[PDB]
């Protein structure tokens, strides 16, 4: 789980 | 801006250009540099670099296509022809740093093709590199920096010859033991030894040369270099870079590096370590040190 | 604290923008430091990368016209000392002995290297290494298969978690790594 991850 | 619209005129017609075919591609950037050699001299600074690179793929291409089409061979040498005359274009404008950086890049293209007389067209391009390298270049860090590009992407050929990676090879040793100043020229040759030790050509069936007595000869006069040097903190800090360069051929099963070598060298270093200011200079010149004995330990 | 790891962009030389879906994630307002291996090559990217935080920290590329860029640099980032340099100087290139080498003279905890174009990210005598690679994909001579990644860091007092980001076809996909300081 990225912080990003969009 | 002319600088500035430019650097992304073609950086769109690059982009817009791999839809573009193999075939077609060819003819679009022989009219685009029709197009942007009337611009003008501070302007194809910033036009030609790209099709030089997109001419660089171009070749690649090609070679994805060789079991579908059989005139890939001869297509690879007229991009490399068309590259050749970008870069051209570029010194007639008075340029060197720029023109001698996209030589490199098209011998090591050249070289991992393999298409059809490609050692010819890798060897003119680096020749053509030395060419601007030694008439055209004359400041010290920045003749340092673009000698270590030639000997690091030269370190990285494997497709010449011996009779073509000789001259070549003893080529970068001369220029760089001629360097404007005495630290440089320790860097500089010291880091020629890896051109003898990891440097490939198509004799050895594709395996590394190991010269370890040429290893040594360049380190050894790596230091004898180092001596002569002009400031103290400069001329240990050249003794403790020269020292991390014989562990790493002596990690590398390098015979010519013996444990004598070594502590012949720690103990030099040890004698003018405190003959230094008090400064951040030489703050950083122990800690190196103290990190080289922690390695070796 | 996390950072952004990325260089090599190559524009307009080999490119001319990041990915679509890489310009979506990089946002402003959301990293703290930026570190770059460089090869932007121009200001155009280097205000691009200005908006994305506040503290950013470029070395000189092989290719980049701005001389007032440092060959190499370290900085901190809370108990880890990171060493940045491009990796053109670093021979043989993508060379394991030689970036310890560079390590020892750095004395950092994490060195950053870039030239390869190939992202990279391991542990090696108790040492943290990264290479980034091409967040553009940009074009390589020695490798035919580059895929566009950045690199993100997660750093908390001494762990960090490094965050791979790449562009496998149309998809961006994430891999995660982690490294524990001694």
């Amino acid at each position: 789980d990225d912080p990003l991850n969009a | 801006e002319d600088f500035a619209d430019e650097q992304s005129l073609v950086g769109r017609f690059i982009h817009l250009l791999r839809s573009e075919d193999p075939d077609q591609q060819y003819l679009i950037l022989n009219t685009a540099r029709k197009h942007f050699g009337a611009g003008g001299n501070q302007r194809i600074r910033f036009t030609l670099p790209p099709l030089v690179f997109a001419a660089y793929q171009l070749a690649f291409r090609y070679k994805e296509n060789s079991k579908v089409d059989d005139k890939w061979e001869k297509k690879c040498q007229k991009i490399f022809s068309f590259a050749h005359q970008t870069i051209s274009a570029l010194i007639k404008a008075e340029l060197a740093e720029l023109p001698l950086r996209l030589f490199l890049q098209g011998a090591l293209a050249a070289g991992e093709i393999g298409f059809e007389n490609h050692e010819t067209v890798a060897y003119e391009f680096m020749s053509q590199a030395f060419s601007l390298y030694e008439d055209e270049i004359s400041d010290s860090k920045a003749q340092l920096a673009a000698i270590t590009l030639i000997i690091g992407t030269f370190e990285r050929m494997k497709c010449f010859s011996e009779e073509n990676h000789e001259p070549l090879r003893t080529q970068c040793a001369l220029a760089a033991s001629k360097l404007l100043k005495k630290p440089d020229q320790g860097r500089a040759v010291s880091t020629c030894a890896h051109l003898f030790w990891s440097g490939r050509n198509t004799d050895k069936n594709g395996e590394e040369l190991h010269g370890g007595k040429r290893v040594m000869e360049c380190l050894k006069k790596a230091l004898k270099i180092a001596n002569q040097c002009m400031d103290p903190s400069l001329q240990v800090q050249l003794f403790i870079e020269i020292l991390n360069r014989y562990i790493y051929f002596y990690e590398k099963e390098n015979d010519a590096v013996t444990i004598q070598v070594l502590n012949q060298l720690i103990q030099k270093i040890r004698e003018d370590l405190p003959n230094l200011e008090s400064s951040e200079e030489t703050e950083q010149i122990n800690k190196h040190f103290h990190n080289t004995l922690e390695h070796l330990r | 604290m996390l950072v952004l790891v990325l260089g090599d962009l190559h524009i307009p030389h080999r490119c001319n923008s990041l990915p679509a879906k890489f310009k979506k994630l990089l946002v402003p307002g959301k990293i703290q430091h930026i570190l770059c291996t460089g090869n932007l090559c121009t200001k155009e990217s280097y205000d691009y990368l200005k908006t994305l935080a506040g503290d950013v920290h470029i070395v000189r590329g092989d290719f980049d016209e701005n001389l007032n860029y440092p060959e190499q640099k370290v900085v901190t980032v809370g108990q880890f000392k990171i060493g940045l340099i491009h990796g053109h100087q670093v021979i043989p290139w993508g060379d394991m002995a030689s970036l310890a080498l560079l390590q020892r003279q750095f004395d950092v905890d994490i060195l950053i290297s870039g030239h390869t174009h190939k992202f990279e990210a391991f542990e090696h005598e108790n040492k943290f290494y990264i290479n980034p690679g091409s967040a553009t994909g940009a074009y390589n001579a020695l490798e035919t298969n580059i895929i566009p990644s950045f690199v993100l860091m997660d750093i908390q007092a001494s762990t960090v978690v490094t965050y791979v980001y790449q562009l496998i076809g149309d998809d961006v996909k994430v891999e995660r790594i982690e490294y524990k300081k001694p």
